[PDB]
């Protein structure tokens, strides 16, 4: 049973800066992680999968990397419409787990 | 005979006795009057490749698309897709073969192939490793390969898989070099599902050979599970 | 274009049966893990469970004893049923389409198409 | 048991692979010499494949073929068609890392002038590719040698079926008698 | 060799080489002295017919009486009558093989033949199609042939029957020309019962061939009905 | 596997079908030449039947026979006795509408003077009847020609096993030297 | 070829044709000049004996210690001891094969050999006659041979035993000369238990022959116990 | 089916039994002409044993050998290696009271001068003992005869591959024409 | 010469069990369908049922719940047992020997040898 | 289930006259029909089987015919001992059925 | 040197459960029949029963319904349990090692190593 | 069941005499008998097995014989330590039986 700890619990960054988010798994992952953006009022939006690939409609400023137990999400130059709660998500066979969530605020 | 001997002079001049005979014949005649790949200079090396696809109407044809996807086609309409995968699609422990037989909805040739595969597995002794779904006449069989490697379900299943898709099976196989003939892969599941016909054979030509060879393996290495079989 | 249409009453009383359904419009029904997630007020996303077109299921163990997920492939829908709801089941419930890739390394899984989300208050 | 299927009529007594049976587009006919070897050899992959193709042809021609395969037919005929231990030989070579035949491709020698050919031999694979010619040129050269010797030998065998040894003995004795007589004259 | 040549002259006279050699030998000798069906004239076409009945002590012998009645005799005392018929004699769904084995009253050779027959049927998958009675050591086995014809119990049973009584069985068969090798008859049942020995072979000679050929078919085409055989 | 059973001693090396083994009641003996074919050919029905009959005779003679058949014995000996793929060949020919061997009847050629015979060949059936002799007179002629040629070739092979090739070389070279000498004289 | 003939002279004088040829060659040359066991004298009878022990790493080897004790060794570490004996060691009627498979603790090679032995028995039809213990991964199999002799479980078990321990098997066997191929001994039990390797082959050399020959016997003579195998 | 295994390279084209393969503890090499019989015979016990030993050798050489046998390997290769009906032939001979091969022991003829040998034949057993030589002496005689004849025939066969029949015909006709001339 | 000797009491009160028997004298017991027929007054022949020597049976569905038929091959007899007799079971009851020919077209079947019959009245 | 209907219900004919009795099946028959004569006070007597074959001792006056669904029993020149009830009878596998019967009267 | 150390209480009330144990010190535990014998006062020796290392057992039929014998192979011991003891069960009880030879005629069996013996009385 | 009866029931003999004890089996023995010597206060001692073999440490004066149903134990020149109770003993498959015992006294 693989769990995900997201760090830090909160980030304070001005618009146009660089944002880094970390997800640590309790063990070597069965599957590279996915990152979702979640703004109040609407569904979570898939951003990154396979820890590095960019989902459709995701601007190129979103990127990811990582392996083993350490995975990271990066926003190169962040716009006011990128301030939301970000979740890393893992799946082993028939078991899906989420991270606790990192919140990006101005 | 003699004309044929004249036609093959380069290959026979080198012999000493052939030369002696030619000289004796010539002397006797006179005295009677007085009274891109080339071999041996003539043999061109040529090649042919068989179109096994023409056999599709009377025997199954196996081919490999890629490391994970392999197929055995039966005629021009149906077949089975065999995928080595980490993503299982059955999460129960049932394999309701008896009910599938009672309903008699599946394709009979495909059931024959599934039977030949399962009966060819050497030393299968973990019935929980095999799960199935036959509802509605479909065929879906999932073998769980999770773990010496030689005495495991994964080894036996992989041996059978290698033979059944012989040619193009190796590219996912022999990654963990085992003792003796034993196979090991990084995949956790082998899944066999019925599918419609399509030209999938990107990696290896279609061939009936693997299936035909497996026919004699059936039941050769099964265990007894009861006293009266 | 793929959309997920959610239906079911979100206003319930304690110990009742939460019953939600989600209908899929677009692309295939097979090959995906049809997933139920929920977000409780103030908390993060929580995986409730998932199901195939073969009715194979996986459940979150903490909810396992109370949750049933089912499918109807004829009209391409899948349903969630949570019994004996208490105040801890107040949340927004999302139906999502999941895709798992396990054919080569690195393996990946995602939830690409999400339903609108149903507000579910039990009191 | 042992394979028993006899090839259909085609090179009068030979066998022709038609254009559909081959990957490139041309008919390929083989003479009775090569095909007769198929009647008795146990380790020639090409002969097993010839029997397979011929059985396919004859079944389609003589039985009412349908789009649904009757797996029962091939399941009961395979051992009359091929040697499954030849498939096993190639499997065992493969798992031992020895070059092996996957039954797709074959090579043969074709006489430039007379068009006579050796019986095609499987073109071996290893590590996912066909061998280069130079790795088995020895086999090729042996094949070349075989052709010539067998051809020569065949002529002798034919002569032996037509001229009695009694006649050879009579001619030899008469010649020796004549030689002794001409010595007596001298 | 000389005498053999003298007695085989007409077949070799036609060859010009043989005439040349004869002329040369004669010239050398002279110069030395100076100092109901017939083939090729000599071969009569003759025939023999084998008396398979002499094998009765060591192997079963099948033969056909008429379209509906066929027999496989074991020795000079017992056998099995196989009847294609529209009149069924068993009207239940049991086949109590286990109890029959436990009681051990039946003829062991006859049970062997029954086992070989049933195991030779391709793709048998409707257990309700087979009913039996073994009470008292008797053998009575009834196959329901009632209904593509290829994927049916009737076809598989009839293929096995055609082999078991090969020679004489065709007159019951080939009535509905099916796809590929598939057989169809107008009969609703095939019944196998033990019988006493009698000369029944009016239509075809007794012969061990069908049975001997069927030995290698056992288990070749069965389906799996459980994970651990 | 392959059949292994060796025929019991009988035509010093041949084999004799007795009166009871034949539908007509008389003895029939075949010589060593025809029977030697049974040791190595794989598609001759008569050879499989000879092995079956010989096994029946030897089993009855050497074992204590009882009225009850031990089906185990034949069940475990059959593949040592016959090629079951030959049975399969005839079954496949039957279902395809091709004339086939039902193992009852055989024909052979018998030399009217020397009494030497060819190996019996199955008399095929079609439509429920034995083929007319005119349908396979071509095969009959082929067997007659084979009898002649194989006899002559056996004569040659026997000489080759007794007279060394070197002795012939010496005889020919000595004769050539003598011819050169007589030319020198003339 | 001349020197070879000069070497092989002694076996060619007896032929008159060779004498004529030698005399003619000598005359032609003269006229041209004028112008511990031994066979056929040279062939010694020599022998060799194969050391089958060297096959230990890739195939089982059977050998007989004495009348009662026989062994099939698998590698240099483990094997099975087969004892013909009047002293039974199991006195229940269980053979819990399914649980042993589920627990997967036995040696897989030894289970394979047990399966081959049991599936090779002809006409086994008394499940009560076979008892087993597989607790802790051990193999203990007891065939009760107590009782016409041909149709008995004792006969079928002994036929299989004779083949599997072929060579040295006869000293315990054929004590009561049976009809046809049937065997009877004076022992009431055949017991098969796993054992550690030891050089036991006092009576007959180790050999793989029996095992390899018995592989093709598997399932040839099993009875049907249910309609859907 | 039929055995297919081809012997590994060793007597250029022959085959050698190493010291470990034999109880005699001495190397024994067999020539190409005797060994090539093994390619196409179906009833020679010694050839089956040669194929078994060669398969053992190659398996140990080319595979990672371990102490635990993989019974799967031999179970699936055996019919490519031997004729199980030859085993059955000896089993049936044994139960019929007929002397049979138990595969331990073989005899062969060895030319005292040239060292060439026949293909080893099984030394039969009966009633718990090997037969006396005098029991099967006729077979031995036959084998000796065969070697001579086979050797002689071999010469002819090889000559037939190097001298075309037409050259023989031309030489014969030239000699005959010369004789006709010298008669004149 | 074949006779079917019939036995059993025909006098019964309602709800009792009719129990008739028929013994066969002549020819074989195997290969026939031993058959019970009845004729109630004012009606025609009605097939009750039949049985083989293997005790395989067939019954009229209008009586299947109440009819049992049995055989005793030792004494070559067959028996009819009818339960819960009402006035509808007043009839003449016949045991007959049936033969079915299904080996070639046209198939046929008949009842060639009949018993005398028993008058079965209930009141 | 295959059922039988007999025509006419009653048939009045003079002695020495020809009589034809019809049986209509409800389907194509599984087996050719049988015809029985039944006189009051005695067991039914088998007349015809296989639609055309006379039973033992049946005079050549009685004949039958038919196929498929239609079957007929004919009495050429009936005698006074022929006036009785006549039943057709069919059997499918383990199912025997009769007709209602035809009464032949003077 | 093989020792059989017997243990267990011999003073019992009627209907109680006699429970004896015997521990084996020396040589192998497998291949022997570990046997319980008893001798009542003024009587001969009586075989109670025996057990193998496979825990296969044989019992005296006059005791079969009320007796149990067990083994613990990990500590090389075997035990006898006799339930509902009555006055007829007073005796000296011995544990013994039994060996059977069944490999060649004449077969034999014997009890070579005996325990000391425990007096058991009930009243 | 195979049962054993010993003879005589009691034997009175002087030291240094020939002692013969017999055991009759109801049917032919499954295995040759064993003979034990039992003295009050101590466990029975194995004397003879296989009807004729001596247990370890058993003096040469003890011998045995017999087959079928009749077996006998002999003491050639008995010592004062030979006066005890004696039991024959038989075993069939999983069934052990004792003789009633013969008392041997001065
Ligand atoms: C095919 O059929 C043939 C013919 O029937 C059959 O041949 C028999 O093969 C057996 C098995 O090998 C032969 O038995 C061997 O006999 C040897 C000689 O024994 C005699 O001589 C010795 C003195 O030398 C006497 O003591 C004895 O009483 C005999 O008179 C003997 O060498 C063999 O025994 C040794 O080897 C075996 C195998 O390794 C081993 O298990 C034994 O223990 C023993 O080894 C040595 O033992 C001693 C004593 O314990 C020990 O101190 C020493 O360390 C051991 N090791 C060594 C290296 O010395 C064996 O019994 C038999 O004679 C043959 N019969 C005939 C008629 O020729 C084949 O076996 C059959 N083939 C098949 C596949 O079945
Ligand atoms: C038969 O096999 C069993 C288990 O396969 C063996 O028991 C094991 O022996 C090993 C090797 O010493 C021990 O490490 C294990 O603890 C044993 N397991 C048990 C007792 O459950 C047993 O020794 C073998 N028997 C013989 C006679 O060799
Ligand atoms: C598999 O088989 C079923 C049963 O006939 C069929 O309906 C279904 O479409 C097949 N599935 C595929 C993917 O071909």
């Amino acid at each position: 049973e693989i769990v995900l700890t997201q760090s830090p619990a909160t980030l304070s960054l001005s618009p146009g800066e660089r944002a880094t988010l970390s997800c640590r798994a309790s063990q070597s992952v069965s599957s590279y992680l996915a990152w979702y953006q979640h703004k109040p009022g609407q569904a979570p939006r898939l951003l990154i999968y396979g820890a590095s690939k960019r989902a459709t409609g995701i601007p190129s400023r979103f990127s990811g990397s990582g392996s083993g137990t350490d995975f990271s999400l990066t926003i190169s130059s962040l716009e006011p419409e990128d301030f939301a709660v970000y979740y890393c998500q893992h799946r082993s066979d028939w078991r899906t787990t989420f991270g606790q969530g990192t919140r990006l605020e101005i | 005979q003699i004309v044929t001997f004249f036609q093959e002079v380069p290959h026979v001049i080198e012999e000493v006795m052939n030369i002696v005979l030619i000289a004796l014949s010539v002397l006797a005649v006179l005295k009677g009057l007085y009274n891109t790949s080339l071999y041996k200079g003539v043999y061109e090396l040529q090649t042919l490749e068989l179109n096994m696809e023409t056999l599709n109407m009377t025997m199954p044809l196996s081919c490999t698309k890629n490391n994970s996807h392999h197929y055995i086609m039966v005629g021009n309409e149906t077949g089975l897709e065999l995928t080595l995968t980490n993503t299982s699609i059955i999460n129960h422990k049932f394999c309701n073969l008896s009910d599938a037989h009672k309903k008699n909805l599946y394709d009979h040739a495909l059931m024959s192939i599934i039977s030949t595969f399962h009966l060819s597995i050497p030393n299968f002794n973990q019935y929980e490793a095999m799960s199935c779904d036959f509802n509605g006449g479909k065929i879906s069989v999932q073998y769980n390969l999770s773990h010496n490697h030689c005495g495991t379900v994964a080894n036996g299943v992989l041996q059978t898989f290698m033979r059944m898709a012989w040619g193009g099976s190796y590219i996912a196989l022999d990654s963990g070099r085992g003792n003796w003939d034993c196979i090991m892969t990084s995949y956790q599941y082998l899944i066999i599902q019925n599918t419609t016909w399509e030209d999938h054979c990107q990696f290896s030509r279609p061939s009936p050979i693997g299936y035909l060879g497996l026919l004699s393996q059936r039941t050769r290495d099964i265990y007894i599970s009861r006293r009266l079989l | 274009q793929v959309q997920l249409q959610e239906s079911g009453a979100g206003l319930l009383k304690p110990s009742e049966t939460l019953s939600l359904s989600c209908t899929v419009d677009g692309e295939s029904f097979n090959g995906f893990f049809w997933t139920w997630i929920r977000q409780p007020p103030g908390k993060g996303l929580e995986w409730i469970g998932e199901i195939n077109h073969l009715a194979s299921t996986g459940y979150n163990p903490s909810l396992k004893s109370r949750v049933t997920i089912s499918v109807d492939t004829s009209k391409n829908q899948f349903s969630l049923k949570l019994t004996s709801v208490t105040a801890a089941d107040t949340a927004v419930y999302y139906c999502a389409r999941g895709y798992s890739y396990g054919f080569a390394w690195p393996n990946y899984h995602y939830l690409d198409v999400w339903g609108k989300g149903t507000t579910v208050t039990v009191s | 048991g042992t394979f028993t299927w006899t090839l259909s009529d085609s090179t009068p007594g030979g066998y022709c692979l038609t254009r559909w049976m081959l990957i490139e587009a041309e008919l390929k006919c083989f003479g009775n010499t090569a095909v007769a070897k198929c009647n008795e050899k146990h380790d020639e992959e090409f002969c097993d494949m010839l029997r397979l193709f011929d059985f396919n042809k004859q079944a389609i021609q003589r039985l009412k073929a349908e789009a649904q395969m009757s797996i029962q037919l091939i399941n009961k005929a395979v051992n009359a068609l091929i040697n499954d231990q030849l498939i096993m030989k190639n499997h065992l070579r493969d798992i031992m890392g020895i070059p092996y035949c996957n039954y797709s491709k074959y090579w043969y020698l074709n006489h430039t002038t007379t068009g006579r050919t050796s019986l095609p031999k499987c073109w071996l694979v290893s590590n996912g590719s066909y061998l280069n010619e130079t790795h088995f040129s020895d086999d090729i050269e042996q094949q070349a040698d075989n052709m010539i010797t067998e051809m020569l030998q065949k002529e002798y065998m034919e002569r032996q079926g037509k001229t009695p040894l009694g006649l050879v003995d009579l001619f030899v004795f008469s010649t020796s008698f004549y030689l002794i007589s001409i010595f007596l004259h001298l």
